[PDB]
């Protein structure tokens, strides 16, 4: 009955089931038109803002809420860490990307061929940032995949289709990272046809 | 003490309403615990209850003014009281 | 609804439709 | 262990605390009367003679189940409607029920 | 520096309602804070160099500060446990992560839009929210509290936007106000409110 209003493109909609396919949960997804399903779920959704989530009783709208209750709910594998000194790490670490990265890609879909270029290089210059770290842990600082990554491997995939690359540096200790959590099975069976044609692989 | 109630009911000509009111009133003297008007004698509550109900001191008229007179006057306890936060924050 | 329990059905009727 | 001071705390829990004398194939609405309990010592559970006649008990052997009205409102209804000395006129007919025998 | 010790370090705001609603969790868990009312235009130095994104309130804990009015309370409910402030069970709980979500996306708006809003906005605003906040009236009945017998974080969120409520010009009206107005009696004045207020923000009660 685990149903999920997904839609079949925004990196929102990719970022919940990269978290349903790798904790295992039997669900079945309701796609939306383009990022509009129908006006048939502003009844268990006032906001009618994809995705939502619906299981028997529930009705959940936001990325932080639809994500972590899979994890709060479905334990193992386990998304987090295990001492409250550390969640606030990840939990904050995750406010960073989720409010900084994700609206400035606003202007370089949403925004004018002029501010793309302002969103484009200006964050291009950050994505060599963390790079050289990634000889530290395997993943986003962290030794096994967790929720912190769960905003990146939703986010690395569009970046072709975005438009800015990887070009001498920021692609060393970078392009590890893709070639080693776009093979999982869950964000192997999680791509779907949509959201494919944004890259090669 | 009270073996019939025939004459506890020519107050309240009705045997089903005598059985609310007194079945109301004998719940004061129990739980938030009011005082019994008539004097007991060594008596439950419910036959108390349809002890005052003969006499005439209770009635489900009586049984309102005498609390709603009460509920707002403890709202008296409240704006009165309401000056001990408004004298404490000042 | 009817006896004792007939006082309390006058409210419940008088309830619904109105307030 | 039946210590000698509940034998007095039970008697002032059954100070007017009606109980309901009920016998088995229940005809009419007669057939269930409330009644104020005195505590005997035995096993039968003893009757006034007047009454015996609208639950239609002889007495060779007919039991008779005991209830216990619970709540607040549920001793006043077996103290008001249903005390056996408010029914002395059958409601088949005008004619009395406690006649004596 | 700053977290040279064991101790916190908050960087609280004094009208803001980020720290007020932040205080009152982290007061009402019994602990030893320090309390820096400060200004946007200028609040203390550390305030600005160790915090990068530069919010009201900033809280600090020997490892780095933490910058929200989410994760702050969050931090300290699951760190410091007892008493404890949200359930146990993961159903009833991240719906206890939503009104938190349908307050600061539903009822902060109206609070800035009176802030910065035209003459009627302010009571259109005023008219969207008070009455609103009468349609959620039947609700204290049931539960002594918002929908939950424990005081819950959801309840924070509510009082500190409900503290705030003839200050910016809010009065209620209609049938039924005994119910929610008696209820501000059961929360206004609790320990973890009572000493937790800032005085700034109470001479608006009188
Ligand atoms: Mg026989």
């Amino acid at each position: 009955v685990m149903t999920l209003f997904s839609g079949p493109t925004d990196i929102y909609s990719h970022q919940v089931r990269i978290v349903l396919a790798e904790k295992g949960v039997s669900f079945e997804i309701e796609h939306v038109e383009k990022d509009n399903p129908p006006q048939d779920l502003i009844d268990l959704n006032p906001n009618q803002s994809v995705p939502t989530l619906v299981d028997r009783e529930l009705t959940l709208w936001e990325s932080r809420i639809i994500m972590e209750y899979l994890d709060e709910r479905f334990p193992h594998p386990p998304l987090m860490p295990v001492y409250p000194v550390a969640r606030g790490e990840s939990r904050l670490y995750m406010h960073r990307i989720e409010k900084d990265w994700y609206t400035l890609m606003n202007t370089i879909i949403n925004g004018s061929a002029s501010e793309a270029d302002a969103a484009r290089k200006q964050l291009r210059e950050e994505l060599l940032a963390i790079a050289p770290v990634f000889g530290q842990k395997p993943y986003f600082l962290s030794d096994e995949f967790s929720l912190v990554d769960c905003y990146l491997a939703p986010l690395l995939w569009r970046l072709p289709q975005l438009g800015i690359e990887f070009s001498g540096p920021g692609a060393k200790e970078l392009k590890g990272y893709m070639t080693r959590v776009f093979e999982r099975d869950s964000f192997l069976a999680s791509l779907t046809e949509a959201e494919r044609e944004m890259r090669l692989g | 003490a009270r073996v019939t109630v025939q004459d506890a009911v020519e107050k309240i000509g009705n045997r089903f309403d005598l059985v609310l009111v007194a079945a109301r009133r004998a719940r004061q003297m129990q739980v938030g615990g009011k005082d019994p008007l008539v004097p007991e004698e060594n008596d439950k509550t419910t036959v108390i209850a349809l002890r005052e109900i003969e006499e005439g001191l209770i009635n489900n008229q009586i049984l309102d003014v005498r609390e709603r007179q009460e509920q707002q006057e403890q709202e008296a306890a409240e704006l009165q009281a309401v000056t001990a936060i408004a004298e404490g924050r000042r | 609804p009817a006896g004792t329990g007939y006082a309390y059905h006058q409210d419940r009727m008088r309830r619904r439709a109105a307030g | 262990r039946e210590e000698a001071v509940v034998w007095d705390i039970l008697d002032e829990v059954i100070r007017e605390h009606p109980v309901l004398l009920n016998r088995a194939p229940t005809l009419h609405r007669l057939g269930i009367q409330a009644f104020e309990p005195v505590l005997i010592e035995g096993k039968a559970i003893q009757l006034h003679p007047l009454v015996c006649a609208a639950y239609n008990a002889d007495f060779d052997g007919d039991q008779m189940a005991v209830h216990v009205p619970l709540t607040l409102e549920a001793q006043l209804e077996a103290r008001a409607l249903m005390m056996s000395t408010n029914n002395i006129l059958s409601p088949a007919n005008g004619e009395p029920i406690i006649v004596p025998s």
